[PDB]
């Protein structure tokens, strides 16, 4: 099943030199500490908090509406201070996302309507189903769906995991051309 | 007029979304996209009550029944200190006491009352309405799982780093003196 | 994986038994022309690392520890790993905040090692028992 | 690195 | 010589370790999740064609294998537990399962209560294992099942939770809490298995025999005038989050009371132990009684002992019993596991003797020749 067209209107997108394709009700705050690799799609009403922290972002990845990107908190003994956040390329966060986590490898998935505790750190190809909260300091192992309320390991992800969500982020990129001008 | 006249030293972003006759301690945090709509009553807020993000603080009138209950209804929401309102939470309680971390995604229903020391866990419902125990942890979405905890935990260190770095970045409201 | 519903496309494996499966959860064995599916192929256990801490564990260690990691712990309340906090510390859980203190394990001064787990009552006389047994079966 | 503001500003450039 | 893994599947649940350990190191619901299915299905199923029951088993014995044991089936022997009387074509579906399919090197059919028997150190008991589908009573002297004196009754947990079930839908009091604060009955059709297994594991309880008694007879009230014992305080178990089930203090020791009420026939869990018993051997009783040994999980409802024997000694004082068992010493064994993984906790003990493991166990290469595993049925 191929990936279906999802069409929008130029007017609220702004195309980057880098290929990244930023809409404009998205909620970008500190952008000049913000940095996406290119080819991103960040959607409507997408909250991307880099006021507080480094919050980089790899190629390709897909960042669907009502989305917040808020870097963590975290209080060590010397003091008090925000994490840097880092997302890995190819990664597919799906709409009404939550995410405090530390580090997202490259080639994730995250489910619709999830919530991701603070200082999480999810290793590359992993997939979170839908409706599924992850508490702080959870640590996600490659090759491993961690589903439910509380966030549980409950299965593992097929072989060919590196191979079809570059395929799949891809084919959205290249499936989300603007609007017919008529 | 929908005064939004703030003690000194609060850090509500212009983007944060406030409005009607609301009232808001010295030391309170408001990120942006925080939604504080008072359209029943006056909202009271007490000081050091971070809210962040997608928080949506509605003393909506009840459309439950909508009787014209004492013509006006005020009922003014008071909030305590020392309390943190998490990414996507939907509160909606009168009445909040201090030390009250409520976590993200979570609904808090119209006729709850909040004590002290409560957590109420992400993923969360509490349509059902009782005044919540002490230092009482609900988590879990199937059901509430209500815990008993030994003592809470509040959060100062983060608001007053929050307080450092928002009004480099953002544009605070410049609230006059009240 | 689930973005493109891979289970609309099932490819057929032949073998002993005939199963249609999305071409994904295939293997395509080499010296057999014949794709092989997740059914007919054997598995076999490589190594043994915990989830939390992503170390990697030989598998005489995890028959000595029981499958078992050495530092982690998982909350008896709901299944999420435990994590050490300092006053000196006790574990205490992310999501539920249920704490070693509840149970009444009182605190480590170490920070990972100092936790250990209960001693099985009837250990000995179970020990009792096997070598009785063993000397009978002998 | 080209940050994001480094970005919409060249886009508003453009346009 | 690698230690032999133990599996002893349940309805209920499935206890899996490895031999010579002080305790199961799995138990887990006897249940695999297939995509698409809300509610898992239960992998040990009677009278159903094989091919079903053949994947469910692979599947759950590949999650045993794969999940819970951390090593490779083919390299370790299995010392598999299945009841006495257990159906003919589940037993060997499984044993096919195991060899065909993972190609363990031998598989031991080990019986239930003679392994329950070798936790003790004794060679002669009266083993009754109060399961999930049905209780059972079997006698065992010096090592040899007496299967002539076998019992059996539907009144394990499967009957409980039905009785449960019933109660609960009768004197249902739920609060929904969406406009439904007062009492709502049956607001849902049927309860899920899982919320009458908490239930009864968390709230009901076994009571005393006296109070037992006067449960029973007031049920019927003929004539009667307030002779139910008071019975204990309602308990508000949540369901769904919002919804609040006031399971009535009644249910919580008057469910239990259909493993005890005779009903006009003679049989229960108590009489069972007593109709096996008389059946015996003349010179195998006293033994027999005084060396009761008890399993199964719905034996560790608290109080279930204490009633269990009382209703034993009060039912040997009865004319069918008293010329017979009259004068007897029922006493009651204390094994050193929990009676759940009791007959696990046996097979342990059986899988660590490697010399005789070998030649007791059905070989694989015996299998592929024969194809016909051994059963105490005519060959
Ligand atoms: N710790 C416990 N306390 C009380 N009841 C329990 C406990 N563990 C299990 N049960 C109940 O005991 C019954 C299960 O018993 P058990 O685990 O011995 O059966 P099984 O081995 O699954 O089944 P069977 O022997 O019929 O194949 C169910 O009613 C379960 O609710
Ligand atoms: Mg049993
Ligand atoms: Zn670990
Ligand atoms: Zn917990």
């Amino acid at each position: 099943m191929e990936l279906g067209e999802l069409l929008y209107n130029k007017s609220e997108y702004i195309e980057t030199a880098s290929g990244n394709k930023v809409s404009r009700q998205s909620v970008l705050c500190g952008s000049q500490n913000i940095v996406l690799n290119g080819k991103t799609i960040v959607m409507n009403d997408c909250i991307i908090r880099g006021d507080l922290a480094n919050v980089r972002v790899g190629r390709h990845c897909v960042v669907k509406s009502r989305s917040v990107i808020r870097p963590p908190f975290k209080k060590f003994s010397k003091g008090v201070a925000f994490f840097p956040l880092h997302i890995g390329d190819h990664v597919f966060i799906e709409e009404d996302c939550v995410v405090n986590a530390a580090q997202i490898g490259s080639y994730v998935h995250v489910g619709k309507n999830c919530v991701i505790g603070r200082r999480c750190v999810l290793k590359d190809c992993c997939k979170i189903l839908d409706n599924t909260v992850l508490p702080p300091e959870t640590v996600v192992p490659p090759f491993t769906v961690f589903s439910g309320c509380p966030g549980l390991f409950s299965g593992e992800l097929p072989e060919c995991t590196q191979e079809l969500m570059i395929d799949v982020t891809k084919s959205y990129y290249q499936k989300f051309l603007p609007l017919t001008q008529v | 007029q929908k005064s939004v006249k703030i003690a000194p030293g609060a850090v509500v972003c212009v983007e944060s979304e406030i409005r009607g006759d609301v009232t808001i301690g010295p030391r309170t945090v408001i990120h942006p996209k925080a939604r504080i709509i008072a359209e029943a009553g006056p909202i009271v807020i007490g000081e050091g009550n971070l809210i962040e993000e997608q928080a949506l603080i509605i003393n909506a009138h009840p459309d439950n029944i909508t009787p014209d209950a004492e013509d006006s209804e005020p009922k003014p929401m008071i909030i305590g200190t020392n309390n943190v309102f998490e990414v996507g939470c939907y509160s909606q309680a009168m009445k909040m006491g201090d030390n009250n971390v409520i976590e993200s995604k979570a609904y808090v229903g119209r006729n709850v009352i909040l004590t002290s020391g409560c957590i109420i866990g992400a993923c969360c419902n509490l349509n059902t309405f009782e005044v919540i125990p002490e230092n009482t942890v609900i988590y879990g979405a199937d059901c509430l799982r209500r815990v008993q905890t030994e003592r809470p935990q509040p959060q100062t260190l983060q608001l007053d780093f929050l307080m450092k770095i928002l009004p480099n970045y953002h544009h605070l409201k410049k609230t006059m003196k009240g | 994986a689930s973005l493109l519903q891979s289970e609309r496309v099932l490819y057929l494996v032949q073998g002993e038994k005939k199963v249609r499966a999305p071409l994904s959860q295939l293997y395509f064995c080499r010296y057999c022309s014949e794709l092989r599916s997740l059914e007919c192929v054997s598995h076999e256990v490589d190594s043994h690392y915990c989830p939390s801490c992503l170390e990697n564990m030989p598998s005489a260690e995890a028959k000595l520890k029981k499958n078992r990691c050495a530092n982690c712990f998982d909350c008896p309340g709901c299944m999420h790993t435990l994590s050490t906090r300092a006053t000196a510390y006790y574990l205490a859980c992310g999501f539920c905040r249920w704490t070693s203190r509840d149970v009444g394990m009182a605190d480590k001064s170490v920070a990972s090692g100092g936790w250990q787990e209960p001693d099985h009552p009837h250990t000995q006389r179970m020990n009792k028992l096997i070598e009785y047994y063993q000397q009978l079966a002998q | 690195s080209t940050s994001l503001l480094s970005e919409i500003e060249q886009s508003m450039e453009a346009e | 010589e690698k230690t032999a893994v133990v599996i002893d599947l349940g309805e209920a649940f499935t206890k899996c370790g490895f031999a010579g350990e002080t305790g199961p190191r799995c138990i887990i619901p006897s249940v695999i999740k297939k995509a698409g299915m809300p509610k898992p299905i239960k992998v040990v199923q009677y009278n159903i064609n094989t091919e079903e029951l053949y994947s469910y088993l692979k599947e759950f014995i590949h999650i045993l294998y794969f999940r819970h044991l951390l090593v490779n089936p083919r390299d370790r022997r299995v010392v598999v537990i299945e009841s006495v009387l257990c159906p003919s074509h589940f037993r060997e579906t499984l044993t096919r399962v195991l060899f065909k399919y993972f190609e363990v090197p031998s598989v031991l059919l080990a019986p239930s209560h003679l392994m329950a028997l070798l936790t003790l150190g004794i060679n002669s008991a009266m083993v009754l294992d109060c399961g999930y589908r049905e209780s059972l009573v079997l006698p065992i002297y010096e090592g040899i099942p007496v299967l002539n004196c076998w019992g059996a009754l539907p009144l394990g947990g499967k009957a409980l939770h039905k009785e449960l079930e019933t109660q609960l839908l009768e004197q249902c009091t739920v609060d929904t809490g969406a406009a439904k604060e007062q009492s709502l009955p049956s607001v849902m059709g049927s309860i899920p298995e899982g919320v009458l297994e908490d239930i009864k594991v968390r709230t009901c309880f076994v009571s005393d025999l006296t109070r037992g008694l006067k449960i029973q007879a007031a049920k019927f009230n003929i004539d009667g005038n307030t002779e139910r014992p008071s019975p204990p305080p309602n308990v508000d178990y949540p369901l769904d989050g919002e919804k609040i089930l006031h399971v009535l203090g009644s249910i919580r020791d008057s469910v239990v009371e259909i493993l005890f009420e005779q009903d006009n026939e003679e049989k229960s869990v108590a009489t069972l132990i007593l109709d096996s018993l008389m059946q015996c051997p003349i010179d195998t009783r006293k033994q027999l009684a005084e060396n009761l040994v008890i399993i199964g999980g719905t034996s560790m409802l608290p109080g279930f002992l204490h009633r269990l024997l009382a209703e034993i000694r009060y039912l040997v004082e009865k004319p069918k019993y008293k010329k017979t068992l009259g004068t007897k010493t029922f006493r009651i064994h204390t094994p050193p596991a929990k009676a759940n993984c009791v007959a696990w906790l046996g097979g342990a003990i059986f899988g660590a003797l490697q010399d005789i493991l070998g030649s007791r166990s059905v070989s694989k290469e015996y299998y592929n020749q024969t194809g016909r595993i051994p059963d105490w049925c005519s060959l």
